[PDB]
């Protein structure tokens, strides 16, 4: 398995800032901080001395137009009783009926009216969004709102689970990606785990996984973000703290592994092996070991398969001599 | 040489190679055609040269 | 051959900034990043309350005018069947037809402000103006919203 | 990297105004991306003839 090692950040699953969707002073603060809040649960109480006042006339313009269609509804149901026998002219219960739509209809606009200033009014009890943890009031009783105003009053966050921002390099995605396209590295299911390594280098014991690998490209930097999800039940993480992740981008199949105490590097960088031929005699051969996999080394050229190459007893033995080979696990 | 707050950052190696060369590539030294280096030695006051 | 290698930077063909056109909170997010999607699907969803009134006062409005261009259209066709045998004057029947085309052209600037109400009503519905590929939400649900943030 | 992209582009004029602070001309060039190997705001070396 190949692992790679970005920095990142959390941040909540769902979070929300409170803000007042109209304007005035407030009154009464109706929750305790830092405790959790069930969904629709008024937090502020805002003055509603003015709403109150658009309510009361709104009302009042229901109860004209109601008074305006009972009386037309009186009439029409008056008419049509005395139409039976052709009493009065079929043109008066026309325009009696015409009249009691038209009063139907405009009682229908006065209760959209008072609809709308019922929600306006319900406005002012500020009510939670969503359910959650909730912080510190960053207002207190007394201090004037505006509507739709960029101070936000809280904020409700959930901590279950979480999400990790982690930084990739561009370069990096477009080779694991061509890398991928040409077989060089495998791909098995669906969404590639991810573990996690917080400050002090305790490993998470609970596993996330990638999602929603990003295309933008940041400007300053050169660099791409992606997405992990990680499960947060104990609330032993929390939002906007520094991050390790690890991620497994597939399954090399053609790795080789050499142990480091068989492989000797000259000082400017460059890797030699003490490799056994067929004819029981040593012999030195450039490799080309970059990465180091916890105690190995993963060469990627200058060895196949079947070599026979020594790990004990290099300084016993000089380049072009007879040794037996005794093979140890 | 450049890490932003969101944990982007610019590494040297990845603008730069670097590597383990010589103060100043002047001078080419050849014994026969091999690349080769020397010392000079100079004889102490009052000491046997043989 | 003369050639010239220069610094660039690639950009996206077409690139849509998604804003809302109406106030209000968002309730739902109906799209999963990171994957392709199709001109014209919701996005998010706002909460549809005070413009569901505006829409519904616009319906009532354009009943009421309905009504009256109905009674009109009555009066207007039995005036129009008594004219035949020279029984009422020509300036009640032009006067019932004035009223008639008056309550026509009411009835259309009812249709009109609904139809206005209604746009409105549907911009609530937050859809992508084109296809292509889309990332993160930079606001999820819960978050307050405002006209041409 | 290095690697040259496997398709060739076309180049179409878009503008012809000079930066201030930079002295410079922004040709626009057009791409095919199938694959979608290139993203948009990388950075490339644009060869021109």
């Amino acid at each position: 398995q190949i692992t790679t090692e970005l920095p990142g950040r959390t941040s909540a699953y769902r979070i929300a800032e409170v803000r007042p969707q109209v304007s005035g002073i407030i009154l009464k603060r109706n929750f305790k901080e830092g405790s959790d809040i069930e969904a629709g649960v008024s937090l502020y109480q805002i003055d509603p001395a003015t709403y109150q006042a658009t309510y009361d006339s709104a009302k009042g313009d229901l109860a004209k137009a109601q008074a305006a269609a009972n009386i037309a509804q009186l009439t029409v149901n008056r008419y049509q009783k005395l139409l039976g026998t052709q009493y009065i002219s079929k043109q008066e219960y026309d325009q009696a009926l015409a009249d009691a739509q038209q009063a139907n209809a405009a009682v229908t606009a006065a209760k959209a009216a008072v609809e709308t200033a019922r929600i306006n009014l319900a406005y002012t009890k500020v009510t939670s969004p969503i359910s959650g943890r909730i912080g510190k009031s960053n207002v207190t009783e007394g201090a004037l709102v505006q509507n739709g105003q960029a101070t936000a009053l809280a904020t409700v966050q959930q901590l279950d689970p979480i999400y990790v921002d982690v930084t990739q390099s561009s370069n990096d995605f477009l080779r694991l990606k061509q890398e991928l396209a040409n077989g060089t590295l495998k791909q098995e299911n669906g969404k590639a785990k991810v573990s996690l390594i917080t400050s002090d280098g305790i490993k998470f014991p609970q596993d996330g996984t990638l999602e929603f690998s990003d295309v933008t490209v940041d400007q300053t930097t050169g660099s791409i973000t992606l997405r992990a999800i990680f499960p947060n039940p104990d609330h032993t993480l929390l939002p906007g703290m520094f991050v390790r992740a690890r991620l497994e981008e597939g399954l090399n199949p053609n790795a080789i592994l050499v142990p480091q105490q068989g492989v000797t590097r000259t000082p400017r960088g460059d890797a030699t092996v003490l490799v056994v031929g067929a004819d029981d005699k040593v012999e030195t051969r450039p490799i080309v070991a970059s990465q180091a996999i916890g105690d190995k080394w993963l060469v990627t050229e200058g060895l196949k398969a079947g070599d026979r190459v020594v790990i004990s007893g290099l300084q016993k033995v000089r380049p072009g001599v007879q040794v037996k080979a005794q093979e140890v696990t | 040489l450049k890490v932003n707050q969101d944990g982007s950052r610019v590494l040297l190696r990845d603008v730069a190679k670097i590597e383990l060369g010589g103060e100043n590539y002047d001078i080419i030294a050849e014994f026969n055609g091999q690349p080769a280096s020397g010392l000079g030695i100079k004889l102490a006051t009052g000491a046997n040269a043989l």
